[PDB]
DNA sequence: GCTGCCGGCGGCTGGAGAATCCCGGT
DNA sequence: GGGATTCTCCAGCCGCCGGCAGC
């Protein structure tokens, strides 16, 4: 401890701070984390798309989720209607292969251009 | 020449403005765009007809406690883009490209706050900075090399806060708080070789750093012109204009009447006064007088905000002119004025974060 | 008093840590189950032998039990369009992202074309057919990811198989909605053939207080910290931008937070990057030299037990960017070489010792030039000892013989040598030798 | 007198401790702040 | 453009991540040692030999490294690094002067792509250059101080390739048998048992051109003299049995993963276990008895992978490195173990430890002999890290 | 007086003529201005530049700060979003300084150079500091009460008109104009007006250079007067930059008998081989009238002062005469010259070894008498003793300093330092040079290698580095304590020389004058040197001026005598390895130390 | 005058001499 | 218990001040 | 008789170590 050591000039400049501010604002308006996901969950809004009628007395319907995340389409029985209209899962449970589409700054290959492999 | 207040701008951040400069590099018929400095922000504006002034893009260095006060316009020799140089109390050199909306060059190394920024009239890539460091620096732009340091033993022994460029681009002069008006040369073979080698330096090609030229001895130096802070300088062909806190701009030349500037010996000790310009209420330093491109009129702002306009014609300095362009809201002190590329309009800045526009009606 | 400074200061870390939470949740820097103070996590132990030669039997049994079913070539007929024109049928097959490709390529191959009525209605008809070809092979399917069908008239796309090649499309008549650029829809048939508080103090002038809802969870990274010790350790180790104190509110605990004063967390990579102009800083197009350093962060921690009372790494080498003495420019690693930018003989003072010589009125230039020449000569070496003058004068001759001969100042030079001899620095046996060696 | 005077540059001249929702009030202070109630945690 | 802006933002956030990891490492490791090389290295392997000086609390180990420079003289560097071998001792642990020093430097003919020591004779190591040849160096025959004359003449240089590439491994049971991988779609074999008449030049004895794409891996089955694995950009892993006299017909061929794949390692303590990782962000393993069935897919990576190494002294522990700037530790003993919801949120049970102490793409990593639990890793940020995870993690 | 009124009366016509001149001057200047501006406009006309566009709201910041540029008129206020500039790693404050490897005396500037600028806030309630400073300079600030300016023409006219109706006029001119400030300039102007002529570049006694066409026959003393007066013996430089000119000339004793004096035939035209000249050679102990030029005669007079008998060497140094011609000129002119002095000394004592014991006796006398006030170490000055010995009236003895080789003590002066005798490394207390802190001069300690190997830098002696200036490689970077700092590159062991603290030499009162503003700046460079001089590194010096204070530092400063000069060397208080910042105690008073240096860089360990 | 004294950094040092052998 | 704390304690360093050797002529 | 050659004598310093005030 000492009186006043030099300030190391923190590396996070305001130029990236404003970008982070916009990214957080748009991401919260697109995922409702702090409001509905309790700070740890991304929301998805479904709607009936395809109403398929199977060989037996069963009807399956697609529900497509608005954020268009890594999840693929899933057949849902008509019995589950009005139950999975709004669905909430934790951020860690998204498919790892194409979860980077949620935010470009989640991960990028920093050496995007390489002179050697 | 008669100028009328057609419009007034106030940044309303209540911080003194400095260093207003027109973009004289704009081609014929291009929009009239000039730069102005306020606090940690840099502001550009466009001048339209009928006094309308449009606000252009503005930049802010909010990352640290900063106070900018300088502007200097230059063009990119490669991509023809217009570039702007900004410096502040933090001793930071900033290059802003309004076309790309971003800063793509910055220079550090100055020992203290910068005070005046001016570009070489012939070579756009040579950039000169005036600093509290008690020294002068000339920066290169195509390469990031720095080759000049004007100061030291026989340099200014206190803060330097003004410099001017000759029309031909071969001679600089400096003034500071030490009552000293000092002269520097570029036409010297050593400076020409240094400037040529500045473009011929590749940092990756050689391990040795660039050999920056330290210069401690001005070609001519005098201290008897002013008994106070000499704080702004402009050139008059070979004759020299300089102002101080003695409420009077002085015109003078080195040597005697028949003494040529090229023939001035380094050990010259005799100066020659030429003329005087009179004004009142100049009791505060760091006020600057501006000159048009054609060197035909003189302008100066005052602490009471009154403008002093005099032509540079054959009129004797004793009774050259007496013009006081005033408005009832000019109570704020003026720091610097700017002339358009063809002296058509003039822009002034003040301490109250206000911008004033003056349009000529011949 | 405008509190905007407080707002900005305490907003500065909010964005950084809220972004870091989402960044770490998708991919953590480290496994939080492996942290020492997070012991309630990672309930699994390391006790397991698991000889490898028997894992194959378990894998084979699982594979045998997992042989669920195989796909049945497909045919489909199209019912009339419905709205509140010939149809285009294309099959889209997607391959995995290869090294050369920027993203995952798609192959919208056409299976043919057919005509459809211009928005017909039911009970009016009294039929187009599309058939698939199985000419492909599993070797070709090795590079493919999934399968889907695209229909255009107005574009729709559905997938037939899941990620694990699980069939999602049995045989039956299916109705699908239509999205352009309820509403439009299409029909078709398919057949196979304690309470915690937080206080935000600001210079003791004013403060803002909150309450920790969803207790034992971090307000910033939303980490489940069951124990107060683990919560405080995580806050003081990961959320280092803030300083926290323990107060023990009667509700059970109290944590007063404040912005870190020093927080020596500036740029830690190659220090020369930050000074470089944009477009070259962090270029990463190739290797960037840096002066070697060495830091040890962990050597042998004591590994003490949990201690609530605990709350109330050296470096060797150039750990900073060095600068030029005169120009204050950053010092490149190659510029750190034997060039010490400080030698015995500055040029400015050489110039000054020449300018000040001419100031003396009662000296002729013939002596002034010799004075300047000899001053520069001595300054080039900085002689100190008196015995050097034999060698010093000889080397002065060997250096400036041409200059003095062209200046025609040899007589003034021997006058200078006589002046030296009057000071007992030069012997009489050296003046003649210096003169003889001049020619 | 005038030659020694100080040369001057310028002229002579919250009560509710609501919750950690203050953080959700902090970062998005504008552009559709969430929960519609963090404004009480001003 | 927009790529540069996001690149700068991600550089800042990566620096923040690295600082947070530096602050959290005392509660995560039992040993952390970092040093910045003057030039980045594309190779990281420990020499088998070790010395334990008596009367002090450290032991000296040597690292096999290389130099990758933008524009400078290129060297082969072997560094001596001293490690604390005491539990109660804690300068940092020993002397104050320095823990890492460079002891061997040999001039190079270009970049150092890969370098692997011969296990039987560690004094002779082979290296791969961007050129079409393989260089064999014996540092006992070369001075520590690099000659200013430039490229030093190697003991032997091996021809047979025509393009750059780096997949290397020495024969664990015989001396001089070298199989190497290059982008020429060819794998070349040299016999350096004894070739005095080489004149520093040795041609390939056998050229393997089985794959139709770029091959970047070669590793021997450590319990067989004739079986080795080969990997290609062809998305396949392919095992060759020698003495078959068929450079086109392999012993086996199996489609490994969905994208370009290059890293393969044989478990030292098993006769049939083979594991590999791919650019698909997966690490997968197979059985040599039945190559057509995949045992398991380790899925926690987020980017390309170009190194997989089996941990000595721990057969059931596997580690892999990739461009994700993380070093992962895998434990087969935890396949399919039920875990608490927080443990599941952290990751799969089979993932034992992930290392966050890097700012750039990791080029190579290695587990050392003579020490069961410390790991070195070299990345493209010119930083070298030697680390051991906390003892509380295992046992 | 009415000097201003008379100046204005003459300036009526003077300014009439001046206006006549400056009208043409302005016309010519404007013509050249038109031509130069025409050239510049032509160079500008050839270039096309992309115009700047307005700033559309970037998608990078939906919620950010926007500036509303308002107007006093009816124009609407314009609002635009600010673009955030990228941050730049700045550097600490460091004023310009010239590099310096030696020391530098500054002539005492009795007048204030210029009033420095300050914060413009503290002086609002404590403006008396300016009055205190001007009282320190006693009102002498540059340009004070200048009453305008004089170009030496109006002043000359007033002096000429200032008849008896010299000294009073000179005093009035000095009072009304600080540019002269002395009656010496007024008397010089009076003499110039009375004579209206100048002797030339030579002094009033015209002494042109020998090689010049204006040769003259001048005796040796006047010819070499300039060399003797301006040459500085101590540090081997004409017009010493670290030594005053107030010293005795080269008039001193010398060894007269130091030649073989063997008669030999010095060529065909020799002084010998001639009966008359051979006889005259001993006596002085057909002469042709050769055209002995003035330069030749003056240089013969000079050369006769170094041998007094050797016609061979003198004539060999004469291009215009031979040895026989040298003898003929001797018989012609030097036969009427004054007889040679041929002076010599006795020097009875021969016990050189025993001199150290008596030397130590004088040191013991000093250390027993003046130890109470021994802190007043006085700057060394070479004392000149005309006839008296190195007695209690000797200037060096009263200065309590040993007599260096530049002294005018006898060859065996009891106060003269005889020199160290260490056979090896002499940084131990066994070395006499270390005890009484000094650097082994390279003329006395020949055994320790200080004299030997002056070219190379491999010397066993560790007490001669300051003389050789073999400072280590040091680097500059921002400090971890305050402002800039200095960091050593290579490792250095304990008690090893690293560098010298060079700077400007100034008097105690001048040091106080500079420290008066240094205290206000809160940053100082004043290094106390001795009881007379203070070395200041504010304007010149080297990288070392950045070294920071520390109560527990790793280096120590030592003021040591180096060939009769107070020099400051820095040494490592302990072993220091690569990349460390150097610190030493400033020896400040505790209150002043805490006021000026209040950073410790570390808390208490216990 | 010179009533006030500026603060100068210093480096004090004093030295005796060695006693001869007896 | 253990913290400086301190003075002796032998162990060592290097100046320096005398005891020893040889060459050369008488 | 001198001069080079050793060669111990000494005063001071350095590291260690065993009591001596506290706890």
């Amino acid at each position: 401890r000492r009186r006043s050591l030099p300030r190391p000039h923190d590396f996070f400049d305001a130029q990236t701070l404003d970008a982070i501010r916009h990214r957080a604002i748009c991401f919260n308006l697109s995922a409702h984390i702090e409001s509905l996901g309790k700070g740890h969950s991304v929301v998805f809004h479904s709607t009936v798309i395809a109403k398929r009628k199977e060989d037996s007395g069963k009807i399956k319907l697609l529900l497509h989720w608005m954020p268009e995340d890594i999840l693929p389409d899933v057949w849902v029985n008509e019995s589950e209607r009005h139950q999975l209209k709004t669905k909430v899962v934790h951020l860690s449970k998204l498919p790892k292969d194409t979860a980077l589409l949620l935010d470009p700054n989640i991960y990028r290959t920093m050496p995007q251009k390489r002179l050697k492999r | 020449y008669s100028f009328k207040c057609v419009n007034s701008l106030k940044e309303d951040h209540n911080q003194p403005l400095f260093g207003v400069q027109f973009n004289w590099h704009s081609k014929e018929g291009d929009p009239l765009v000039f730069a102005t400095v306020g606090s940690n922000r840099v502001t550009l504006y466009e001048c339209h007809s009928q006094g309308e002034i449009r606000l252009l893009q503005s930049y802010v260095d909010a990352d640290a406690d900063e106070n900018f006060y300088t502007c200097a316009w230059t063009y990119d020799s490669n991509t023809s883009h217009p570039l702007l140089a900004v410096a502040g109390s933090r001793g930071i050199i900033r290059i802003i490209n309004p076309i790309t909306m971003q800063c793509i060059k910055h220079y550090v190394g100055h020992g203290n706050a910068i005070n005046e920024l001016k570009f070489h009239p012939r070579d756009p890539n040579l950039l000169l900075s005036v600093s509290k460091d008690h020294a002068l620096r000339l920066w290169n732009i195509q390469t990031d090399t720095l080759v000049a340091i004007f100061g030291g033993v026989e340099g200014h022994r206190d803060e330097v806060l003004s410099a001017d460029y000759d029309l031909l681009g071969e001679k600089i002069m400096s003034c500071g708080m030490d009552h000293s008006l000092k002269l520097w040369r570029i036409n010297s073979k050593r400076m020409m070789n240094a400037i040529k080698e500045s473009y011929d330096y590749n940092p990756n090609k050689t391990n040795r750093p660039f050999i920056s030229q330290k210069i401690h001895f001005p070609d001519f130096s005098t201290r008897d012109i002013h008994r106070n802070y000499v704080d702004c300088v402009r050139w008059l062909g070979d004759l020299i204009l300089s102002k101080s806190c003695e409420n009077a701009i002085v015109c003078w030349k080195p040597g005697k009447m028949e003494d040529d500037i090229d023939k001035i010996k380094p050990s010259e000790s005799n100066v020659t006064i030429l003329g005087r310009f009179d004004y009142s209420q100049c009791d505060i330093w760091y006020m600057r007088f501006s000159m048009d491109f054609w060197q035909k009129m003189l302008a100066l702002g005052n602490q009471v905000g009154k403008l002093y306009v005099w032509d540079l014609e054959v009129e004797d300095p004793h009774k050259a002119k007496c013009t006081t362009l005033t408005h009832h809201k000019c109570g704020a002190a003026i720091r610097q004025t700017s002339f358009s590329r063809d002296s058509s309009i003039l822009i002034a800045v003040c301490d109250d974060a206000s911008i004033w526009r003056w349009d000529r009606l011949r | 008093a405008d509190h905007e400074l407080f707002l900005q200061a305490f907003e500065k870390p909010t964005q950084i840590y809220r972004f870091l939470r989402t960044r770490n949740l998708i991919a953590p820097i480290f496994l939080h189950r492996t942290l020492t103070y997070m012991s309630h996590r990672n309930s699994r132990t390391n006790i397991k032998r698991k000889t490898f030669k028997v894992d194959d039997m378990l894998s084979k049994v699982e594979k045998m039990k997992g042989e669920q079913e195989s796909h049945s070539h497909l045919q489909l007929t199209f019912t009339g369009f419905f709205h509140k024109v010939t149809l285009e049928v294309l099959l889209v097959k997607v391959c995995h992202k290869k090294r050369k490709d920027v993203s995952c390529p798609i192959r919208q191959v056409p299976t043919g074309k057919k005509q459809v009525p211009l928005n017909p209605d039911l009970n009016q008809t009294k039929p187009s057919l599309a058939v698939s070809s199985n000419e492909f092979e599993p070797s070709n399917s090795h590079m493919v990811k999934s399968y889907s069908l695209l229909f255009r008239v107005f574009v729709a796309q559905m997938t037939v198989f899941d990620k694990n090649r699980r069939l999602q499309l049995l045989d039956g008549e299916y109705e699908v909605a239509m999205q352009e650029m309820q509403g439009p829809t299409l029909q078709f048939t398919l057949r196979w053939t304690l309470r915690i508080f937080y206080q935000f103090l600001y210079n003791n002038n004013t403060r803002q207080q909150t309450e920790a809802r969803d207790d034992l969870h971090c307000p910033w990274c939303t980490l489940n910290c069951r124990k107060l010790y683990s919560l405080l350790k995580h806050l003081k180790l990961c959320h280092s931008r803030f300083i926290f104190n323990y107060v023990y509110h009667p509700k059970g605990a109290r944590i007063d937070v404040s912005i870190n004063e020093c927080y020596d967390g500036s740029y830690a990579g190659n220090p020369q990057d930050i000074h470089r102009q944009p477009g070259f800083a962090f270029s990463r197009n190739g290797p960037v030299k840096r002066t070697p350093i060495t830091h040890i962060l962990v050597c042998r921690p004591k590994r003490t037990k949990a201690s609530m009372s605990e709350f109330l790494t050296y470096s060797s080498g150039h750990n900073r960017l060095y600068f030029h003495s005169d120009t204050c420019l950053p010092l490149r690693p190659q510029e750190m070489e034997v060039d010490s930018e400080d030698e015995k003989d500055p040029e400015w003072l050489r110039e000054k010792t020449i300018t000040q010589i001419e100031e003396f009125s009662d000296v002729n230039e013939g002596e002034k030039e010799v004075m300047k020449l000899w001053n520069l000569h001595v300054m080039k070496h900085g002689f100190i000892a008196d015995n050097q003058m034999n060698h010093a004068c000889m080397l002065f001759v060997e250096n400036y013989g041409q200059k003095i001969i062209k200046k025609n100042l040899c007589r003034n030079f021997m006058l200078h040598l006589v002046s030296m001899h009057d000071f007992n620095l030069i012997s009489i046996m050296s003046i003649d030798k210096a003169v003889t060696k001049l020619r | 007198r005038p030659r020694l005077q100080a040369q001057r540059k310028f002229a002579q001249s919250p009560p509710p401790a609501t919750q950690i929702s203050d953080l959700s009030k902090r970062k998005p202070k504008t552009e559709d702040f969430l929960t519609f109630l963090c404004l009480r945690g001003s | 453009k927009e790529a540069a802006f996001d690149d700068a933002v991600e550089e800042r956030v990566i620096n923040e991540e690295y600082k947070i990891w530096k602050k959290n490492t005392p509660f995560l490791y039992d040993l952390v040692m970092t040093h910045a090389l003057e030039w980045p290295s594309l190779t990281a392997q420990w020499l088998p030999d070790v010395t334990r000086p008596e009367g002090k609390d450290f032991s000296i180990h040597r690292l096999v490294l290389g130099t990758h420079t933008s524009d400078e003289q290129n060297h082969l560097v072997i560094a001596s690094v001293q490690l604390p071998n005491d539990d109660a001792q804690f300068g940092g642990f020993g002397s104050v002067s320095g823990k890492i020093e460079i002891e061997i430097k040999i001039n190079h003919e270009g970049e150092v792509n890969r370098a692997r020591y011969m296990p039987q004779n560690p004094c002779i190591i082979a290296t791969k250059t961007p050129s079409s040849d393989v260089l064999v160096f014996d540092y006992t025959k070369h001075p520590s101080k690099p000659d200013p004359s430039g490229e030093c003449n190697p003991d032997l240089r091996l021809r047979g390739h025509q393009k750059e590439g780096y997949g290397l491994s020495w024969n664990p049971n015989l001396s001089g048998h070298l199989l190497s991988a290059s982008d020429d779609h060819t794998i070349c074999l040299w016999d350096i048992s004894a070739v005095p008449k080489e004149g520093k030049v040795v041609d390939a004895k056998t050229i393997f051109t089985g794959h139709t794409a770029v091959v970047e891996d070669v590793s021997w089955h450590l319990l067989h003299e004739s079986l080795f694995g080969s990997v290609a950009d062809d998305q396949k892993l392919m095992i060759w049995d020698t003495r078959s006299n068929n450079t086109s017909k392999p012993s086996h061929s199996v489609d490994a993963h969905t994208a370009e794949v290059n890293c393969l390692s044989f478990n030292p303590y098993s006769e049939f276990i083979l594991a590999t990782g791919s650019a698909d962000k997966t690490v997968a393993l197979w059985d040599l008895r039945n190559l057509k069935l995949k045992l398991h897919s380790f899925e926690s990576h987020k980017d390309e992978i170009f190194q997989v190494q089996w941990s000595p002294h721990n057969e059931t522990i596997l580690a892999s490195s990739g461009t994700d700037r993380r070093l992962n530790v895998w434990d087969l003993s935890k396949i399919g173990e039920e875990q608490s919801p927080e443990d599941a949120e952290d990751g799969p049970p089979e993932l034992l430890f992930i290392h966050g102490g890097h700012t750039a793409k990791i080029s190579d990593f290695s587990w050392n002999p003579n020490e069961p639990w410390v790991i070195c890793s070299v990345s493209e940020d010119n930083i070298m890290q030697v680390w051991q995870m906390a003892e509380n993690i295992y046992n | 007086k009415r000097v201003k009124s008379e100046y204005m009366r003459l300036r009526q016509l003077k300014r009439f003529r001046r206006a006549d001149e400056v009208k043409s001057m302005f016309s010519s200047n404007r013509q050249k201005i038109l031509e130069r501006t025409e050239i510049l406009n032509q160079e500008w006309k050839q270039r096309r530049i992309q115009p700047v566009h307005i700033l559309t709201s970037v998608s990078s910041l939906r919620g950010t700060r926007e500036c509303s540029v308002t107007s006093d008129l009816d124009f609407p206020t314009q609002v635009i979003p600010l673009k955030t500039l990228n941050a730049v790693a700045s550097v600490p404050i460091m004023y310009s300084w010239s590099p310096l490897q030696q020391n530098f005396m500054v002539e005492d500037e009795t007048v204030l150079h210029n009033i420095p600028y300050m914060g413009d806030e503290v002086l609002d309630q404590d403006g008396t500091f300016i009055e205190e400073l001007i009282k320190n300079y006693d009102g002498k600030v540059h340009g004070d009460r200048e009453c305008g300016f004089i170009n030496d023409e109006i002043f000359v006219e007033l002096v000429n008109a200032l008849g008896q109706y010299s000294d009073k006029i000179f005093e009035a001119i000095s009072s009304m104009f600080p540019d002269k400030g002395t009656a010496e300039e007024l008397k010089e102007k009076y003499k110039e007006l009375t004579e209206q002529q100048l002797p030339g570049a030579l002094p009033p006694e015209c002494t042109p250079n020998i090689d010049g066409p204006n040769a003259k026959s001048v005796q040796r003393e006047q010819s070499l007067h300039s060399f003797h007066t301006l040459f500085c013996r101590r540090c081997f430089k004409y017009d010493c930059f670290l030594h005053p000119f107030h010293a005795t000339p080269n008039t001193y004793k010398r060894k007269n008998t130091e030649t073989a004096l063997d008669n030999k035939p010095c060529g065909p035209q020799c002084y010998q081989h001639l009966e008359g000249a051979k006889e005259f050679a001993a006596a002085l102990t057909p002469p042709e009238n050769v055209e002995w030029s003035g330069a030749e005669a003056s240089m013969f007079r000079v050369l006769i002062g170094t041998y007094y008998d050797n016609f061979c060497a003198i004539a060999r140094l004469i291009g215009t005469k031979t040895c026989r011609q040298v003898y003929e000129f001797r018989v012609k002119e030097s036969s009427i010259i004054a007889p040679a002095p041929a002076e010599d000394v006795d020097t009875p004592p021969r016990k050189k070894k025993r001199k150290h014991r008596l030397w130590a006796a004088h040191c013991r006398k000093i250390q027993l008498k003046k130890d109470g006030s021994s802190n007043h170490v006085y700057n060394y000055q070479p004392c000149d003793h005309p006839r008296q010995p190195c007695d209690s009236s000797c200037p060096c003895v009263i200065a309590q300093n040993f007599c260096e080789k530049f002294c005018q003590c006898s060859s065996e002066c009891q106060n003269r330092f005889p020199g160290c005798r260490c056979k090896a490394q002499c940084n131990t207390k066994q070395c006499p040079c270390y005890l009484a802190v000094r650097e082994c001069d390279p003329d006395l300690c020949l055994t320790c290698g200080a004299a030997d190997h002056w070219d190379s830098k491999n010397v066993s002696c560790k007490n001669c580095s300051i003389q050789r200036g073999s400072k280590k490689h040091l680097l500059l970077a921002p400090s971890d304590v305050a402002g800039w700092g200095i960091f050593i590159k290579d490792p250095v062991q304990k008690n090893e020389f690293i560098s010298e603290y060079c700077g400007e030499i100034i008097s105690q009162d001048e040091a106080d004058r500079r420290g008066k503003v240094y205290d206000k700046y809160m940053c100082s460079f004043l290094f106390n040197l001795n009881n007379d001089f203070v070395v200041d590194a504010t304007r010149k010096g080297n990288k070392i001026r950045f070294a920071n204070h520390s109560v527990n530092p790793n280096c120590y400063a030592k003021v040591m005598m180096v060939n009769g000069d107070h020099r400051i060397g820095i040494f490592a208080k302990r072993a220091i390895q690569t990349g460390e910042e150097l610190f030493f105690d400033y020896r400040y008073s505790q209150a002043d130390a805490l006021k000026y240096v209040g950073i410790e860089r570390e808390m208490e360990i216990p | 005058q010179l009533a006030t004294k500026a603060a100068r950094k210093s480096a004090p040092a004093t030295g005796g001499v060695k006693k001869p052998h007896r």
